[PDB]
C-alpha cells in the first residue's frame, strides 16, 4: 500500500 | 476508441499515474467529482498527449511534475486511449519506467535500502517515482558482465545534480548520464597506466605491428587526428596520455579500452625495469607513487587491471588477451 500522489 | 480531452485545470487534474517510460503513463485513478472525469477520462487510459507535450515516451517523474506544474485555472488538452488490456498488464507485472544511466559522482547510500555509487556505474532505472515519494530512484545496479546485480534507491535526476555540484565546488558530465548497450564499429584506442606502461607499448608496437601502433606526441600533445588514422587503418593506438584525457576522450564517444598494470611494490617495480628495461634511469620510487596516487585517483577510469608480479612477465601474455577481450566486449554509450 504505497503512498500515492495525486497532481 | 482514441479519446481528445479539454478542461480547465483547479487545483489539480485530479489524476494518479502509473506506467512510465518504457510502457507509457497511464491513468491509474480519477476523482470522481472532477472536470477531468466529465469529459471522459478514465482509468485504464493511456495518455498520449498533453497539451502539446508528447506522453508515449517520458518518465513518469516527468510526467508528474508536468501535470503538476501546469497553471491554475489555464486550459488543458489530454489525447488519450482506452487500453484495458495494456494496462492489465502493466498493473500486474508492476512495469513502468526502464532506462540506463551511468553515474559521474561519488554517492554513499543515505538509507539501509540505498545504493552507494563511484563514478562511471551503470544502473537500470525502473522506477523514477519510488514508492509514489518525489526524490527516490529504484534502480538496478549493473555489472560487468552487463547482468543485473542488486536493486535499491539512488538520488532523482535533480537531487543527484544537486549532489554533484556540492562535489565539485574539465568534465562537463552530468550528474546521471543516459546510456544504452553499442558494439565498437572501429578498433578502439588503448592506454595503459602503470609503473611498465611505457614497456607495455614498446613490447605491444614491436611484437605486434598489425595490430597495435603508437600515436605520436607532436611538439608534448597527441592530437585526435593522430587517433583517427590508426582507428582507419584498423589499429589499436596506444596513448601515452594523462587520466584526465581518458575523461575527454571516453564523452567525446572514443571509450578507449583502459588497462592498468597493478604493481605488487617498489622494489618489485626496480626489478622488473631492470629486468625488462636496464637502458632506463626513471625511478621506480617515483613510478610506483604515481602508480598508488593513480589508483587512488582515478580507477573509475580503469576497464581492466592486471596484477603485475615481479618475477614473472606472463602479464605481456595477459595484457594481449585482456586488450581484446575488451574490444569483443559490448560498450555503455551516450544517447
Amino acid at each position: 500500500g504505497k503512498t500515492s500522489v495525486w497532481i | 476508441s482514441m479519446k481528445l480531452v479539454k478542461f480547465r485545470k483547479g487545483d489539480s487534474v485530479g489524476l494518479r499515474l502509473a506506467g512510465g517510460n518504457d510502457v507509457g503513463i497511464f491513468v491509474a485513478g480519477v476523482l470522481e467529482d472532477s472536470p477531468a472525469a466529465k469529459e471522459g477520462l478514465e482509468e485504464g487510459d493511456q495518455i498520449l498527449r498533453v497539451n502539446n507535450v508528447d506522453f508515449t515516451n517520458i518518465i513518469r517523474e516527468e510526467a508528474v511534475l508536468f501535470l503538476l506544474d501546469l497553471p491554475k485555472g489555464e486550459e488543458v488538452t489530454i489525447l488519450a486511449q482506452k487500453k484495458k488490456d495494456v494496462y492489465r498488464r502493466i498493473v500486474e507485472s508492476d512495469v513502468g519506467d526502464s532506462f540506463y544511466i551511468r553515474t559521474h559522482f561519488e554517492y554513499e547510500k543515505e538509507s539501509p535500502y540505498g545504493l552507494s555509487f563511484n563514478k562511471g556505474e551503470v544502473f537500470r532505472v525502473v522506477d523514477t517515482l519510488y514508492n509514489g515519494k518525489l526524490g527516490s530512484w529504484l534502480a538496478i545496479r549493473i555489472g560487468k558482465n552487463h547482468k543485473e546485480v542488486e536493486r535499491g534507491i539512488i538520488p532523482n535526476k535533480n537531487r543527484a545534480e544537486q549532489l554533484a555540484s556540492v562535489q565539485y565546488t574539465q568534465t562537463k558530465f552530468p550528474a546521471y548520464e543516459r546510456v544504452v548497450l553499442r558494439e565498437a564499429g572501429f578498433l578502439r584506442p588503448v592506454t595503459i597506466f602503470g609503473p611498465i606502461a611505457d614497456v607495455a607499448r614498446e613490447k605491444l608496437a614491436r611484437e605486434e605491428p598489425d595490430i597495435y601502433q603508437i600515436a605520436k606526441s607532436e611538439p608534448g600533445i597527441i592530437r585526435l587526428h593522430t587517433i583517427k588514422q590508426i582507428i582507419d587503418q584498423d589499429k589499436h593506438a596506444l596513448l601515452d596520455v594523462t587520466p584526465n584525457a581518458v575523461d575527454r576522450l571516453n564523452y567525446a564517444q572514443w571509450y578507449p579500452i583502459v588497462v592498468f598494470l597493478n604493481p605488487d611494490s617498489k622494489q618489485g617495480v626496480k626489478t622488473m625495469r631492470m629486468r625488462l628495461c636496464p637502458e632506463s634511469r626513471k625511478s621506480a620510487r617515483k613510478l610506483y607513487e604515481r602508480s598508488h596516487k593513480l589508483r587512488k585517483n582515478n580507477h573509475h577510469l580503469f576497464t581492466t587491471t592486471i596484477n603485475l608480479n615481479s618475477m614473472n612477465d606472463g602479464w605481456y601474455g595477459a595484457l594481449k588477451e585482456a586488450i581484446q577481450q575488451q574490444q569483443n566486449q559490448l560498450v555503455w554509450v551516450s544517447e
